[PDB]
């Protein structure tokens, strides 16, 4: 395992907000993408397992308004420290937004607007520095 | 609300990675 590209993270970003979207099939996604999304969706489900087990409220009534402080959200998120658990973090946040605020089972222009938002942040704060994949 | 779901996600940053 080691660091990937930011052309890579684009493509596995938006892969795995399709994928917790539920608008591409498990078959139509290429397989060594398909094993880093799987692989990002359980670290988040194991994240939100943690978060759960101290906290009663989900993340729901900070994020019905990502549309203009999700950013602001990410940047707090890093200020402090960026590691890979605080990456495990974003993508959950994004997860939640798919999976509970946008429209379900849908890739709307709200998806490409997270998808460009994460995709331009995990880049800009090269978060692909903290976090290696698979071969 | 936002800064404390930051908040929030920080604490449970530290459980998940509680020693690695």
């Amino acid at each position: 395992s080691h660091k990937k590209s930011g052309t890579y993270w684009a493509t596995l970003i938006t892969a795995f907000l399709k994928t917790v979207s539920k608008v591409e099939e498990l078959d139509c996604v290429d397989s060594a993408v398909l094993v880093d999304v799987s692989k990002i969706i359980t670290l988040t489900q194991e994240f939100r397992r943690h978060y759960d087990s101290v906290y009663r409220a989900d993340y729901g009534p900070a994020l019905k308004n990502w549309k203009r402080d999700l950013s602001k959200l990410f940047t707090s998120l890093f200020v402090d420290v960026i590691n890979s658990g605080r990456i495990v973090g974003f993508f959950d946040v994004g997860r939640y937004v798919c999976e509970e605020v946008l429209c379900p089972g849908s890739w709307t222009e709200d998806h490409e607007l997270l998808n460009d938002c994460m995709t331009h942040f995990f880049i800009e704060n090269n978060l692909m520095n903290h976090f290696p994949l698979e071969d | 609300t936002m800064e404390n779901l930051s908040r929030r996600l920080k604490v449970t940053e530290a459980l998940f990675d509680i020693m690695s």
